[PDB]
RNA sequence: AGUCGC
């Protein structure tokens, strides 16, 4: 506060639908004051017991039960930065996971869980205070959801179909920052779709719509897009300034 | 021979044992089998550079687990007994270690899922109060209080200050044990006034501090 | 984008007019320059005071 | 045979309750055990520095013996239970319960550098500039 | 409704990814993350705090200088479920009765509920006596 | 300033006692070609080898000599500082060194004052000083840039 | 409120020109009585005292809770009890196939020599942290209880899972070692997956 | 204090 010129005031790359991209302050505490992004969420916190129980029962050994001399070829877990065990099969066991996760045997909205490749790790979170995000989820090249889903949303006018039968159905996710850093998200099901050999096929999210990384106040402002950057937002401080 | 002896004779005989990894459920149910004299029956079918060993569960118990077999060349695992007759001895060592499969993994989490329910149920906060008018009755006097004034209005009060000699023979017992005490050791062993105990430590004895204003009295030894 | 992808678009360059209005990814680029000039002017203005 | 086709099958008892505890005494592949070079072991509980949480002491043949430390694993498991299968003159299978899990490892019989003299001041003036003498000085 | 055999158009568009995006705030709505951790909050954390591990216990001297035939008294404390009542308020008269939000920013009152908790005393002294046992809700 | 650092590819420290019987058999022919150094102290000198190479490409670029190197840190370190050198004819540049002592006290007098550390641990800090400290060519600190321009 | 990331090792280079790289944990029962515990492991750079092996950038210290100076890797380790240098290796860096992380190491392990059991090294690290006290062994079981449950209390708060606080101190270390080979990246200061 | 104005 008030002399340090400094990185964590510009604009970060994982701020990508995170946080609002044009609504931060235009004084002294520009970009340190931001603003949560529209579809942004932000995870409530939960007990790690229930996966302990699930890898060790899955296939996850013990620490002081392995030798250590023999740990070079294994990948290491850890939950909530707390090194639980070691593994030697980490491929079936994050799609076997994930599956659980899809068929909520652990809380969507809480258990993070990401797979570092190049460094053997499993870094699984579920503690409190995660920014996160939902997803479309894609399979072999396509989309999950299809348009019956859709249906029943419209249903929903006078039926029990809900957003959380949606989150059921498993054809969206929730993403934390850490983990949207290993994904392969396609921008629009326009572009998933056209697709052959016009830049890859390794998909694995969708966004839900991309103008939704813009926060609160900045969404009041139409074809955001067509103005110069900083434009944005001075209107974004006069918006949230106006009557009415 | 001695307790602190670790008897060798198992070691002595190189016999080997097998470890077997089980979840608790199986093993909890075994636990109130007791002593049926059985859990269930272990089977081992060998092919051509294969082994393929599985366990069945007792079919009254139950009112097939696939082993996987693991390395314990890591490690040199062996087995030692502490006996309830005070004993020790080494009874074997670990050829093999193994883990109990489940016949289904995907749908016991159904079970699972309740089973954890069923240990794991602190169910709490959970559900207001609605409303409550119990910032307590208001009686004469605290319960305990009356029980307090009942003890004050038992005997114990007033304090028996007549017959000198004998509370002169009290302080000479006194120093019969030890040569000094705390004033409020010598009410309390007295049960007399403080002003009178002070006015007879005036008259037969002295005084000694310590510290802070930590004081002791003494019957003039000599 | 796809990991190490140097070619203009995935690293900065914006190829359409403020007429034509900025793709999702081209107008989220065009934030982090926006922002150097806002942090800039709140920086600067403090020590050319000084 | 066994090499080619074999099929066996043996019935597994637990008794109610076993006439003594059953321990694990693990030891480090690297320190490569040969109990067949033992010929007599004491083993007491470390105790005298301050019974039954305290660590093991192991002490194998004599005097001049190896010397080993055992320390107590939290639990035997946490979640689960481990059970011993053993093999009965009746042809059968009997399983025992697991009642604690201690780690052993191996101490030297003679070594001691001890910092208590002025070791610590030693290393103030510590250039890396001796090693062996200080070894024989002791 | 669905089956993943007869369909052959899994194809659709921006009229209805908003629909997705409508179920979204028609279930969470724009505020959700401070009243969902706010929620957790009184669901999960001040019960878990009181269900610590402090149980007090208090032990007056006894004996003191002469004694004997035993009893130094003993109590101790616990601490058991909480509950909290809706937000309330009592008259300068002594009588309670529902606040509501408006009412509390017009008269500047705090919008607070009144919090409730199990308390238990608890003694086994040195031996005459270890039942008596009191549960109370304060 | 470029420092020895710069232009070494790589080093190694040998236990070769016997020159005559090298442990590179490889590099026995330049022990050959070197007996006629003093000959009579290598009795004396240290039985520890250091071995370097060094980055041909580095050293056209520095147009530099081998003798010129040698030159360098023999004068830069003394006379106590043994070198000899391969053969010029060869793609790659190969640097042998050996620490020479005082001779003649070195008889163990009292206890011989240098707390008995291994003369290869010197050995490492020899090197050390030689890969930081050692500036053929390095006329000065400027740091290690040096961008030439031209000017119309 | 913005925070950072607790329970999770990341490497650090900052100003001081004598710490090449520090590893930094902040390990809070982020569901206990929120304390803190900041314990840093940091790689000393620059110097060599005199002729001491020509390079002292190797010499790894380690920031503890409540203690007044900075002590070696090495020192709590042999707190820990493991005694056995292999088994110290082994906790660093469980692939010793490697010559140039054994390399970085050694000179770590040349510094442990001084003190070489795990009651003198309790006394080190009691009388290095505390307020003075003769008492040798107090000292002892003072620093031993910091161990216990000040250093690292998200890996545990008591003696029955000691060994596991001593396999995490050991992947700083080696998380540290990467970096310092540099094939590992240097960790960013702002990446929001290292937000809370 | 913080918010905020240029």
């Amino acid at each position: 506060r008030d002399g340090k010129l400094a990185k964590p005031r510009q604009l970060h790359n994982t701020l990508w639908g995170m946080v609002c991209p044009a609504e931060t302050p235009e004084g002294h505490a520009v970009g340190l004051v931001k603003n949560l992004a529209l579809m942004a969420y932000i995870s409530v916190g939960s007990q790690p017991s229930p996966i302990l129980e699930f890898l060790e029962e899955w296939s996850m050994e013990n620490l002081e039960e392995i030798s250590p001399a023999a740990i070079a070829d294994a990948t290491k877990i850890f939950v909530n930065g707390c090194w639980v065990g070691i593994h030697k099969d980490p491929e079936q066991l994050m799609n076997t996971l994930r599956k659980l996760r899809r068929q909520m045997d652990i809380i969507v909205s809480e258990v993070s869980m990401i797979r570092d490749i190049r460094e053997r790790e499993i870094r699984i979170y579920t503690d409190a205070g995660r920014i996160c995000r939902p997803l479309l989820i894609v399979e072999k090249q396509k989309l999950l959801l299809k348009k019956r889903h859709i249906d029943q949303l419209k249903e929903r006018e006078y039926n029990n179909y809900s957003w959380q039968d949606l989150v059921a159905s498993g054809v969206v996710e929730y993403i934390d920052t850490l983990e949207e850093e290993t994904v392969m998200l396609a921008m629009t099901p326009d572009d998933l779709q056209e697709k052959e050999v016009a830049y890859c096929s390794t998909y694995t999210h969708c966004e839900i719509h991309p103008s939704m990384i813009l926060g609160v106040c900045a969404s009041i402002i139409p074809f955001p897009d067509h103005n110069q950057s900083p434009r944005n937002t001075y209107q974004s401080a006069m918006g949230k300034q106006a009557m009415g | 021979a001695e307790r602190g002896e670790l008897d060798l004779t198992g070691a002595k005989q190189n016999t080997g044992v097998w470890l077997v990894k089980v979840p608790k459920y199986l093993s909890q149910q075994w636990a109130k089998a007791s002593g049926r004299g059985e859990v269930g029956k272990l089977r081992i079918a060998k092919t051509q550079g294969r082994t393929e060993v599985s366990f069945t569960l007792n079919e009254d118990l139950a009112n097939e687990h696939p082993f996987v077999l693991q390395s314990v060349g890591g490690q040199t695992l062996t087995v030692f007994t502490e006996s309830s007759s005070d004993k020790l001895s080494l009874e074997g060592i670990v050829v093999q270690r193994a883990e109990c499969r489940p016949a289904a993994s995907e749908n016991y989490m159904r079970l699972k899922r309740l089973q954890i329910e069923e240990s794991s149920k602190p169910v709490r906060l959970s559900q207001q109060l609605d409303k409550v008018v119990t910032t307590n009755y208001k009686p004469v006097a605290n319960h305990q209080y009356n029980i307090e004034y009942e003890r004050k209005k038992k005997e114990d009060g007033k304090r028996a200050r007549a017959d000198k000699q004998h509370v002169l023979d009290m302080l000479f017992s006194a120093f019969e044990k030890h040569q000094y005490y705390n004033l409020k050791d010598l009410v309390d062993i007295t049960k007399q006034p403080v002003v009178y105990l002070k006015e007879i430590l005036k008259e037969i004895g002295v005084q000694n501090v310590k510290g802070i204003h930590k004081n002791t009295w003494e019957l003039k030894p000599e | 984008f796809i990991k190490d992808d140097y070619g203009p678009e995935s690293r900065g360059f914006v190829e359409n007019s403020y007429l034509a209005g900025l793709t999702p990814t081209e107008f989220f680029f065009h934030a982090m320059g926006g922002r150097e000039g806002l942090i800039d002017t709140a920086v600067k203005t403090a020590e050319t005071g000084y | 045979g066994p090499s080619s086709q074999n099929v066996t099958e043996y019935v597994v008892r637990v008794p109610k309750n076993t006439t003594k505890k059953y321990n694990i005494m693990a030891f480090n592949a690297a320190d490569k055990v040969n109990f067949a070079t033992w010929n007599q072991a004491r083993l007491e509980r470390d105790l005298s520095n301050k019974p039954e949480d305290q660590p093991w002491l192991l002490r194998v043949n004599g005097k001049s013996g190896r010397k080993f430390k055992g320390i107590k694993k939290g639990g035997v498991t946490e979640n689960t239970s481990y059970y011993i299968f053993t093999q009965c003159p009746d042809g059968a299978f009997e399983a025992f319960p697991v009642h604690n899990w201690y780690n052993f490892t191996p101490l030297a019989r003679h070594r001691t550098l001890t910092a208590e003299e002025a070791e610590e001041e030693w290393e103030r003036r510590n250039k890396v500039l001796n090693h062996f003498s200080i070894m024989q000085q002791r | 409704y669905d089956e993943d055999d007869d369909e052959i158009t899994p194809d659709l568009w921006q009229e209805a990814c908003w629909i997705v995006i409508s179920s979204y705030f028609d279930e969470k709505g724009l505020v959700r993350q401070q009243l969902d951790s706010f929620d957790e909050f009184i669901q999960m954390s001040v019960q878990r705090i009181v269900e610590d591990a402090p149980p007090i216990d208090l032990q007056a001297e006894a004996q003191h200088a002469s004694g004997e035939v035993e009893e130094p008294p003993r109590y101790l404390l616990k601490f058991e479920q909480i509950y909290l009542s809706k937000p309330t308020h009592w008259e300068r008269d002594g009588a309670p009765s529902p606040m509501m939000p408006n009412e509390a920013r017009l008269r500047n009152l705090t919008y607070s509920a009144p919090l409730y908790v199990d308390i238990t005393k608890t003694v086994i002294k040195e031996g005459e006596e270890q039942l008596q046992t009191q549960h109370q809700k304060t | 300033h470029t420092t020895l650092r710069k232009v070494t590819a790589n080093t190694a420290i040998y236990y070769d006692p016997n020159p005559q019987s090298t442990v590179v058999a490889e590099d026995q022919e330049w022990v050959n070609v070197y007996y006629e150094m003093p000959d009579f102290d290598v009795a004396r000198i240290s039985p520890w080898l250091l071995r370097v190479e060094l980055d041909r490409k580095h050293m056209t670029d520095r147009k530099l000599t081998m003798e010129q190197i040698a030159e360098k840190i023999n004068a830069g370190f003394g006379d106590d500082l043994n070198c000899i050198f391969n053969d010029d004819n060869a793609e790659k540049l190969v640097l042998r060194i050996r620490i020479m002592n005082s001779d003649e006290n070195k008889m163990q007098e009292e206890e011989e004052v240098v707390d008995k550390m291994d003369d290869d641990v010197f050995l490492r800090c020899i090197e050390s000083n030689m890969l930081t400290d050692m500036t053929l060519q390095g006329i000065e600190q400027i740091s290690k840039v040096y961008m030439h321009l031209p000017q119309t | 409120q913005e925070k950072m990331a607790t329970n999770t090792v990341y490497v650090f280079a900052k100003k001081d020109s004598k710490y090449a790289y520090t590893g930094e944990c902040r390990s809070c029962l982020e569901n206990s009585s929120r304390p803190t515990s900041t314990i840093w492991v940091s790689m000393l750079a620059r110097g060599g005292q005199g002729a001491k092996k020509s390079a002292i950038g190797q010499r790894i210290v380690a920031t503890l809770p409540y203690i007044k100076q900075e002590v070696p890797i090495i020192i709590v380790f042999r707190a820990l009890g493991f005694v056995s240098d292999r088994d110290i290796l082994e906790h660093i860096i469980y692939d010793f196939e490697d010559p140039e992380m054994m390399e970085m190491v050694k000179p770590s392990l040349d510094e442990a020599f001084v003190i070489q059991e795990q009651n003198v090294a309790l006394n080190f690290i009691g009388s290095r942290g505390a307020k003075p006290g003769v008492t040798k062994e107090k000292r002892i079981k003072y620093a031993k209880e910091v161990l216990q449950k000040e250093m690292l209390p998200h890996v545990g708060v008591s003696d029955f899972c000691e060994t596991k606080k001593a396999y995490f101190l050991g992947y700083m270390v080696h998380r540290l070692l990467l970096a310092a080979l540099g094939r590992r990246e240097l960790d960013d200061r702002d990446h929001y997956g290292n937000k809370r």
